[PDB]
């Protein structure tokens, strides 16, 4: 999973 | 297990406004940040912005005057708004998890003044005479409708391998389309070969079967 | 609004080749490629967007190691070692660093095979058309290449040019081949007046021309 690219970084 | 389902109407009048829903399956849609994305004819994506973990949202500068996210967990669907669209709106709209490494299949939406036809689906058989190897094509053909899309199986699905559907030509302001399978020359016409077309715009769906010439 | 340039915007590559696409940034990215947010997807024909490479050279949960991704500042290059036949389709670049986010133009892959002959196979209008006031004639070339190709359609001897419309699918990704359709349109009266039919498919794999028809009656 979690990659941290997204429109929801913070 | 997250599975995204974009829906709404393929077919809207200039100056009317585009109303899409995205089905979220497998976490609800409160555990994170999700992407609205277009895609015009031509392979040019678009980000239009993104509603947040709290119902928060982002919208491209381009469009968050005629844009509009709202969403709701009971139903756990987020939506999107675009109001006064022109022929310029015309695209695939896509909904993406926060990392975008998972898409809904998209919903392609028609800005056009013209009305809503269903298609004229006609079997494609040889007249004594697609033949005697080992293989046989049999075709399909989808005419007269708009707007786009329609989607062409033959057996319910069960056919994949060796069908070839061909792009929608736009002719009259009526689009047309064909497919052609070829299976073994043993289960036809010994078993029965069916195309299954269905055109959302209409919500219409025809199952033509491939009956020899008589 | 970064501008994301990606080139070359066709790629033709033979199996097991390399392949290379460019894209470039009008603004920094980023400094480090652990803060650089420029990642590559893959379209195939008449599916979603895949992620290939995120981060620049960061590459995603089962992505074959023939996928690679690198970059700089505003260069970044994305390459596919060994090409292969499920390789078709449309890469795209695409940048989260800053708002909003935008993507490249887009790299048009194509695989270049041997040349094949095409298998055509004409069919009648449908019993059902006629009683619906039309007639088409359809016309399939199956599985060849390149996909460059002509149609001649022929209606009692003469050439009717006038009234056809053609469709080429997208390469296939197992054979990599090309398929084409091809519909002579004619009102029910016009049809009924003539007997053959004939559908001649000329292409680079022969001087002669693969004639299919049908005598109508």
């Amino acid at each position: 999973k979690r990659i941290h690219i997204g429109p929801g970084r913070a | 297990e997250v599975q995204l389902q974009e829906s709404g109407p393929s077919l809207v009048k200039p100056s009317q406004t585009l109303s899409l829903t995205c089905s979220v399956t497998g976490v609800s849609i409160t555990s994170g940040y999700w992407n609205w994305i277009r895609k015009f004819p031509g392979n040019k994506f678009e980000y239009m912005g993104y509603i947040s973990k709290s119902g928060s949202a982002y919208y491209n500068p381009s469009l968050k005057s005629r844009i509009s996210f709202t969403r709701d967990t009971s139903k756990n669907q987020f939506y999107l708004k675009l109001n006064s669209v022109t022929t310029e709106d015309t695209a695939t709209y896509y909904c993406a998890i926060d990392d975008f490494d998972i898409w809904g299949a998209g919903t392609t939406v028609t800005v056009s003044s013209a009305k809503t036809t269903p298609p004229s689906v006609y079997p494609l058989a040889p007249g004594s005479a697609a033949q005697t190897n080992s293989m046989v094509t049999l075709g399909c053909l989808v005419k007269g409708y708009f707007p786009e899309p329609v989607t062409v199986t033959w057996n319910s699905g069960s056919l994949s391998s060796g069908v070839h559907t061909f792009p929608a030509v736009l002719q009259s302001d009526l689009y047309t389309l064909s497919s052609s399978v070829t299976v073994p020359s043993s289960p036809r016409p010994s078993e029965t070969v069916t195309c299954n077309v269905a055109h959302p715009a209409s919500s219409t769906k025809v199952d033509k079967k491939i009956v020899p010439r008589d | 609004d970064v501008v994301m340039t990606q080139s070359p915007v066709s790629l033709p590559v033979s199996l097991g080749d390399q392949a290379s696409i460019s894209c470039r940034s009008s603004q920094s990215l980023g400094h480090s490629s652990g803060n650089t947010y420029l990642h590559w997807f893959l379209q195939k024909p008449g599916q979603s967007p895949k992620l290939l490479i995120y981060k620049v050279s960061n590459r995603f949960s089962g992505v074959p190691d023939r996928f690679s991704g690198s970059g700089s500042g505003t260069d970044f290059t994305f390459k596919i070692s060994r090409v292969e036949a499920e390789d078709l389709g449309v890469y795209f670049c695409f940048q989260t660093t800053h708002d909003p986010y935008t993507f490249g133009g887009g790299t048009k892959l194509e695989i270049k095979r041997a040349d094949a002959a095409p298998t055509v196979s004409i069919f009648p209008p449908s019993s059902e058309q006629l009683t619906s006031g039309g007639a088409s004639v359809v016309c399939f070339l199956n599985n060849f290449y390149p996909k460059d190709i002509n149609v001649k359609w022929k209606i009692d001897g003469s050439e009717r040019q006038n009234g056809v419309l053609n469709s080429w699918t997208d390469q296939d990704s197992k054979d990599s081949t090309y398929s084409m359709s091809s519909t002579l349109t004619l009102t029910k009266d016009e049809y009924e007046r003539h007997n053959s039919y004939t559908c001649e498919a000329t292409h680079k794999t022969s001087t002669s021309p693969i004639v299919k028809s049908f005598n109508r009656n």
